[PDB]
RNA sequence: GGAUUUUUGGAGCAGGGAGGCAUCGACCUGGUAUUGCAGUACCUCCAGGAACGGUGC
């Protein structure tokens, strides 16, 4: 199992919890959500840091969330990137 | 061909260029690192096409299994 | 009786073309020649197209994998 | 467990899709998920020949005949 | 022989051949309509054929019943207030029954959904001008006496009684 | 541990919300592992809640009876009242 | 031809939609006893015609001599007995 | 599940049933498996627009089924 | 590596949880258990396009979260030890 | 001590916008055809009429 999180998709989310680095994730609500990963499951259910929500309302808009539990069925797209840089 | 099978196709396609229709109708083009049993996806150089319109060149990409329509090497 | 597996065990030997409803979209149906399947009614469709019921526009996929999660229905067309 | 549909074997049936979808024809078979083998089917009208319904997308059956 | 709410819940309960749901309360001898409230407004239809019945009233409110069949009654007299209880009746087979007088008819304008009419074979049915009657004062009615209620007819049931 | 957490409200007068938006109000006697759900004495609201509304309180009330809702289409619960004795 | 529970009507005016045919035949038909069932079909073959079947046969035939002619949407309807027996009457037989 | 046991009782009386959809459907319930899939008979069905329709015999989809009314004949499984 | 496990351990705190239908509930955690079915006192709940209503005590179907946000004060490190 | 009927999950996520356009279905008037033994998506046709009904944007 563990091997399956290291080297299958999700070793995308094995890699932010390593390396400390960010992520987007676009949701099902139409929102994203940008931080970092504390942890993850199977469901890509995650507990995330210094959250960046973003979305829009046309009109922008964004807040700052430091701690937060997201269910993983609310993932559509997690995306790594560089964008911790 | 003599039976080809969901999971050796997708396995066939790994290293190649694909892209993948969501149900929501966006569209994601790169190159297919690995799938997962529950067929979860991974691409790099990841582009995002929407109304068939290139939106958003994105790098590194996994994609929850549940979104997926259909997969396409390309 | 028949069952439903096996119909689409037979689709694969005929090599018919198939027409796929999907599910909660009405307006667009997938087509395309079942080269295998898998336990989760996942499909590997050749030469496919996405056909608008609407616009009456095909649009040509080649090389299909289609989840299972969207049949709604199969059937099979002369074409 | 199987779906209790014996009773409606080889009988003439009315099927309720997700969708606001309505097709007409013959049970031929069914498995555990409910998924459906239907001979002469219509799609309501024009015909579209035997059709494998997948059980997810059947919301509700009513027989044309008496079982 | 009472129409009782015993009486209804032993009366035979089936899905008729026009698929409505519709209770048996034929040849009982009842002689007046009462204790409706039992059926629990749960039929399309009720056929109250070769019965006593004098008039058509005491229901209570039944919002789903639309087919009445009072056939080989005594019918003489319909009540006022039956929009009031039956909102949606749409059809009433009233044959061979007692109905004498155009007048007796007039409580049958009430009925906003009403149109299917049957009269036969009653006094009423032989007296001057009784279709051009009937279809002026209840002109919801589109079918009466199993005959297409026609603009011609309507027409015609205008100048007269204008 | 205590799985008492629907034990505890059991017996009591539930007001229960479904997927759709509706307000289901009866007796909670029973659920399951899915959360389907056992309610007495139940009715149907679809405009308010009512928090002693001036205008009125209930508006498109409808009495079921006893019902058994499936928990795919629950959403939450909260306690409206307690058991009646009876 | 035998007295039968189901009696065949021809000479019906075939412009009244199918529904509302079968639901006049209903009420016209009930004054004599209760109608188990009513088979019509707009078909070429089969417009302009119906089945009418009644419970008990003493029914069918006082319908029968009673409506024989009866101006119905139009057209004097022509009633005779049927040719065989009913599907519902030789499942509720036997 | 014991809600489940009680809908098994409930077979051979008449019920009212809500689909996913809102198709209301009332009449005798002749078979209740276990995930829910309902056989039926006589039934009554009122569309979301209002009308009805009358059905000798239908049979619904656990999954497809929002919920059920059972007569209150049961309401007297009071141990749990 | 079970998440819900962390989530059970979240009892007497206080939090604003996310649902899928947009509504927002602010309350004091009971209860999570194994299905995310979360259990709340002292709840301040505002359906979407709504003014809040206060609920003593209030019980969610755990898959009807979109999501939980926590304390700022929150040891995250000391709650992923198992 | 998690492998199809219960307790270690197949569910999840997605709906407002505006104050005419597309599609289907009865339908209403005239006239016209059919006279046959049935278990029914619908049921003659020709011309006219829709300040009709549903659904989507």
């Amino acid at each position: 199992e563990e091997e399956e999180f290291n080297t299958g998709p999700l070793s995308v989310l094995t890699q932010s919890v390593k390396n400390n680095t960010q992520v987007l994730i676009n949701c099902r609500n139409n929102k994203k959500l940008l931080g970092r990963v504390k942890a993850f499951d199977r469901h890509c259910n995650m507990v995330l840091e210094n959250v960046k929500e973003m979305w829009t309302e046309p009109v922008n808009k964004d807040r700052y969330i430091s701690k937060m539990f997201l269910r993983g069925d609310s993932v559509i797209v997690v995306l790594r990137n560089p964008l911790i840089a | 061909s003599l039976p080809l099978n969901p999971k050796p196709f997708l396995n066939g396609l790994t290293g190649k260029p694909v892209m993948v229709k969501l149900k929501w109708g966006m569209e994601y083009k790169g190159y297919l690192v690995s799938v997962d049993g529950y067929m979860n996806m991974q691409l790099a150089n990841t582009e995002e096409y929407i109304d068939g319109a290139l939106s958003g060149h994105l790098g590194e990409v996994l994609i929850r299994c549940n979104n997926v329509l259909y997969i396409r090497g390309v | 009786m028949v069952q439903p597996i096996n119909l689409i065990f037979r689709y694969l030997q005929n090599r018919s073309r198939i027409q796929v409803w999907l599910y909660e979209q009405v307006n667009m149906r997938i087509e395309g020649c079942i080269i295998g399947f898998d336990e989760y009614m996942n499909l590997v469709l050749d030469d496919a197209e996405e056909i608008h019921s609407k616009t009456k526009s095909r649009k040509q996929l080649g090389r299909i994998m289609l989840k299972g999660d969207n049949i709604t229905l199969l059937q099979s067309v002369s074409n | 467990h199987p779906p209790e549909l014996k009773k409606f074997m080889d009988k003439k049936l009315s099927l309720k899709l997700n969708g606001g979808r309505h097709v007409q024809g013959i049970l031929r078979g069914f498995d555990p998920f409910m998924n459906l083998v239907i001979d002469e089917c219509v799609e309501m009208q024009n015909n579209i020949g035997m059709v494998v319904i997948r059980g997810n997308s059947i919301i509700m059956l009513e027989a044309l005949e008496r079982v | 022989v009472k129409l009782t709410a015993e009486l209804i819940e032993q009366a035979a309960q089936y899905t008729n051949a026009v698929r409505d749901r519709e209770l048996d309360l034929r040849g009982y001898k009842i002689p007046v309509i009462e204790n409706l409230g039992a059926t629990l407004d749960q039929f399309d239809a009720i056929d109250f054929s070769d019965n006593e019945i004098r008039k058509l009233d005491g229901f209570p409110l039944l919002r789903r019943l639309k087919t009445l069949l009072v056939n080989n009654n005594r019918i003489c007299r319909i009540g006022e207030g039956l929009d009031q209880a039956l909102p949606c009746l749409t059809e009433l087979i009233l044959t061979n029954n007692s109905l004498v007088e155009l007048g007796d008819l007039d409580p049958l304008a009430s009925l906003k959904s009403l149109t299917y009419l049957s009269i036969l074979r009653n006094p009423v049915t032989n007296k001057k001008h009784y279709r051009l009657y009937v279809i002026y004062k209840v002109p919801q009615v589109r079918v009466l006496d199993f005959q297409k209620v026609k603009l011609k007819e309507r027409q015609e049931a205008e100048k007269m009684f204008k | 541990g205590k799985s008492s957490k629907m034990l505890q409200h059991i017996d009591y007068r539930m007001r229960c919300i479904l997927q759709d938006g509706r307000i289901f109000i009866g007796t909670f006697k029973a659920f399951d592992k899915h959360m389907n759900l056992i309610l007495c004495d139940c009715d149907e609201f679809r405009k308010i809640k009512p928090k002693n509304s001036k205008q009125a309180e209930r508006e498109e009330k409808r009495v079921l009876g006893l019902v058994l809702l499936r928990g795919e289409n629950l959403v939450s619960m909260t306690v409206e009242g307690p058991p009646p004795k009876d | 031809i035998r007295p039968n529970h189901t009696i065949y009507i021809n000479n019906m005016n075939d412009k009244i939609k199918k529904e509302e045919l079968k639901r006049s035949l209903y009420a016209l038909f009930s004054q004599f006893g209760h109608v188990v069932d009513i088979v019509a079909l707009k078909t070429m073959k089969m417009r302009g015609q119906a089945f009418v079947i009644f419970k008990e046969l003493g029914s069918s035939t006082n319908a029968l001599r009673q409506l024989q002619g009866f101006p119905f949407y139009g057209k004097p309807m022509r009633i005779q007995y049927a040719k065989t027996d009913s599907d519902i009457i030789s499942k509720m037989r036997g | 599940g014991v809600p489940i046991k009680v809908l098994h009782e409930a077979e051979g009386h008449i019920v009212t049933c809500e689909t996913n959809t809102g198709e209301v459907y009332r009449g005798k319930l002749i078979e209740a498996e276990d995930n829910m899939n309902c056989q039926m008979s006589n039934i009554t069905v009122t569309y979301r627009d209002g009308r009805v329709a009358q059905l000798e015999q239908v049979y619904i989809r656990g999954s497809k089924i929002r919920f059920l009314i059972l007569p209150d004949m049961l309401k007297n499984m009071l141990k749990s | 590596m079970k998440l819900v496990r962390f989530l059970m351990k979240l009892s007497h705190e206080t939090v604003t949880i996310e649902l899928k239908n947009g509504t927002q509930v602010h309350g004091t955690i009971t209860g999570v258990d194994v299905s995310m079915n979360t259990h709340l006192k002292a709840v301040k709940m505002t359906l979407k396009n709504r003014e809040p209503v206060q609920l003593e005590t209030l019980s969610i179907r755990g898959n009807n979260i979109r999501y939980f946000i926590l304390p700022d004060s929150l040891p995250l490190d000391t709650l992923l030890v198992d």
